[PDB]
DNA sequence: TTTTTT
């Protein structure tokens, strides 16, 4: 009687909306396969575990920020290399003009297949990202240091000229124009942010991020990467002990954190994370500093265990499969 | 005197500078002059009279001595307690028999003093 | 099938961006010769080896800082002299108003070809730096003591007035506007910084560089230069032993350190570096306090051996060619 | 808000009366350590709203034979208990047949200098 | 929105 009329009206409205705006304009959420979350590797197993879903989501906006020499660009290049190893196409909009192609090649990035752009202005950078997203042939775009996304008016202006919130307005407009395009193209955009200090904050952390507030709202995952120690070979510092805290997460539980090592010229120590997580899951027995697998003493200490694991890839693959199976909160399909 | 968030009287809680409101209190009534107010959340400081729900008036400084009641922030989490610094270790002693002092390993954890407790106002 | 469509869409996107923004706006990282890192000598062989790439990267940003009378100005003047020896043009934005033309000429700088400017405000200094970068005729710019880069409002105001982080805003805007111009122009900008105390720090080294956090993020290379002792000709203190730690490096491995001698009136003692690096590579035999070369006992004591090296250019040329071959990790040619 | 003496537990203080419910009428210094369990300490200013009718359970500022005190009121016929908040102290039993007991107002807030 | 200073 009444419910039948309501169903007829709802079906008529649905058909009208589909006719007006397209086949995929409106549909039931349970039958919409475009809204599924597809994740991509971060190059760090511990970070993949911390993200919950198994890596950074595709088609979303992800922000990575931290203090100086914390490993933002290196982590990002690891993400890009992991993307390229599956055959995806990636782009790097280097707004700092501080990308080293040789170091990028050392991390596992195929430089010959990486699109690199050095934009003159922030508007040009954001437009390049917009065009790449609309193309649909690029799976990951990274924008280096949205603190370097200087507006055209500011570039044409003079030093000391006041451009109140112009960069924030441009960033908000870009995020508005980019969210839907990235969702449609199934393209992951990673914005690298710099850390500034806010003045006049009377309580709490004075550390703010550049680019205004729109990037905070539109980013599905926000990472705070920090350098927490030095990996020293006695007297020579050979790496960095780095902690990444997932300050925002729209695809899993937030605030989980990961710890790993970035070794200069090699990138993220995947095998070190592997040994540590195998120890965490009772898959590698750690008697003090003695690491052993299934009784067989693989070595003494993190470095020796990593070397042994590198010498024995099969055990590495087995432990990685087990760790991904257990510790992942939201295992991807 | 603005109210700019909450402070944990116990296990530290993350807190943000949210200006909930401005209260009509003469800041000069406290020595030193109070800079802001914090909504106390806990009972680790009730021995001196700082109860849960009252407003602790804080004077924004960075240097404090041992035995003072201070509002500190360890790894982005704020708390209020009596300070005791010994080299690379810190102790934020509460005023409560049921609570235990909170040790801060000043070699791995970020620790920043965020002011000095200079009075309490209750509504 | 789908791969060809992806390639066609990617080609269309690259054509669109190239037509919209310029020929070199976007292209693959492999065939971008503008992104190659090319460096110049810093005046110290040990510092060149410590930097990894063999010098300071052109088109990038370098921040040199240390305590009082640690040799920052002398180091930058030595870099300027080395650049001028290669036909390059250099500018000195003397913001501290403490430059001596006589001493600069003593160190080897051709004063007649050094564009020296004494800005009245920090904005004037940074506008001059931007103009010099955009001109393209200046290969090295040295901004002395960015602590002296005072904003115009601070100058017009009275002493004791609070300008809450105005120089930080000025420096952030300057770096934003300057990074791209420096990269496009292939100009090396060296910011000399001072050291200030951190009030109420708890853990360690309450050292801070003036000018805010922008320079930490934007400087490709950051040097901590300190005086560790005196070099005496009997009882006359004739030089200073100086240690430079590469705190931040974007072109090679960081945290390496170098030690040299700054002789008053001569600058960097190059031949002492030559002797020490030859000894380190077994090129010069060291028997106690005696140095020998290829059997020939060359002297006793560091000073007398270096005096030998002064006496005969030929063996100095041999040993410098060899050590440059064995220790320079990234030789250009 | 005026200060008009002490309390057995001088200046105009720039405090908004509306911050207290009911609105505070005058402030009293505290002399004593018996009100400690509910946060009222020695030396603080306690806020009082001038009224005459109260019920049980509230912490009230009473005047017993011209002597001023603050405690929790418990009325039972002709027997009043001004319960304190402290273990070392004992309650003050007002036999409401021989002593004049006057309610002066309600404790509605505390202020510490 | 934008930025530390000793
Ligand atoms: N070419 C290189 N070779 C070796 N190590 C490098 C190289 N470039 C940077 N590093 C180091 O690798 C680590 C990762 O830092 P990066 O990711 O390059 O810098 P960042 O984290 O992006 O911060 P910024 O933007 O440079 S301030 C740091 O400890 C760097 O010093
Ligand atoms: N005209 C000069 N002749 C000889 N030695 C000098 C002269 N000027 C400075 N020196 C010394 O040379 C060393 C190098 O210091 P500088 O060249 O002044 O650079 P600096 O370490 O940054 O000192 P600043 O800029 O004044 S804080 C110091 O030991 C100075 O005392
Ligand atoms: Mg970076
Ligand atoms: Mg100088």
């Amino acid at each position: 009687a009444i419910d039948e009329n309501k169903q007829k009206a709802l079906a008529a409205a649905l058909g009208q909306i589909e006719k007006q705006f397209g086949k995929g304009s409106i549909m039931r959420l349970g039958e919409d396969r475009s809204m599924d979350v597809e994740t991509i590797s971060t190059g760090s197993l511990s970070l993949d575990i911390a993200l919950g879903a198994g890596g950074l989501p595709m088609g979303r906006i992800v922000e990575i920020y931290g203090p100086e020499s914390s490993g933002k660009t290196t982590l990002t290049l690891q993400v890009i290399a992991a993307a390229q190893r599956e055959g995806k196409t990636c782009a790097f909009i280097d707004a700092e003009h501080a990308l080293d192609p040789i170091y990028a090649r050392k991390l596992g990035v195929d430089i010959d297949n990486l699109l690199c752009s050095q934009p003159d202005t922030g508007e040009q950078a954001l437009e390049i990202c917009d065009a790449l997203a609309r193309s649909g042939a690029v799976d990951v775009i990274v924008v280096d240091s949205v603190a370097a996304l200087t507006p055209k008016a500011e570039i044409e202006g003079e030093i000391g000229d006041s451009h109140m919130g112009l960069a924030a307005r441009m960033m908000s407009q870009a995020m508005r124009k980019l969210a839907g395009n990235l969702k449609q193209s199934n393209t992951l955009l990673i914005f690298i942010n710099q850390i500034r200090m806010k003045i006049g904050v009377m309580f709490g952390n004075p550390e703010t991020t550049t680019g205004g507030n729109a990037l905070k709202f539109y980013a599905s995952v926000r990472l705070d990467i920090r350098r927490i120690g030095a990996v020293k070979e006695g007297e020579n510092v050979v790496g960095s002990e780095t902690r990444v805290k997932v300050v925002k997460n729209k695809i899993a539980a937030p605030f989980k954190q990961a710890e790993f090592q970035i070794l200069y010229g090699e990138g993220i120590n995947f095998y070190g994370e592997l040994v540590d997580l195998g120890v965490k899951e009772k898959l590698i027995e750690k008697a003090g500093a003695w690491y052993s697998y299934k009784g067989e003493k693989i070595g003494q200490g993190k470095a020796n265990a990593t070397a042994w694991l590198k010498d024995n890839p099969e055990t590495a693959k087995e432990i990685e499969k087990k760790v991904r199976e257990l510790l992942l909160s939201n295992p991807n399909s | 005197l603005p109210l700019v968030g909450r402070v944990a009287a116990g296990e530290p809680l993350p807190a943000q500078q949210h200006i909930e409101g401005h209260y009509q209190v003469d800041p000069s009534l406290f020595k030193p002059n109070a800079d802001f107010l914090l909504r106390v959340s806990g009972m680790s400081m009730k021995d001196i009279g700082i109860m849960d729900g009252d407003l602790l008036a804080v004077h924004k400084t960075q240097d404090v001595r041992n035995g003072q009641v201070v509002v500190a922030r360890i790894d982005d989490e704020v708390t209020v307690a009596r300070l005791k610094k010994q080299g690379n270790k810190v102790e934020l002693l509460p005023e409560n028999s049921e609570f235990k002092p909170i040790v801060v390993d000043l070699r791995q954890q970020s620790f920043t003093i965020e002011g000095l407790a200079v009075g309490v106002i209750r509504n």
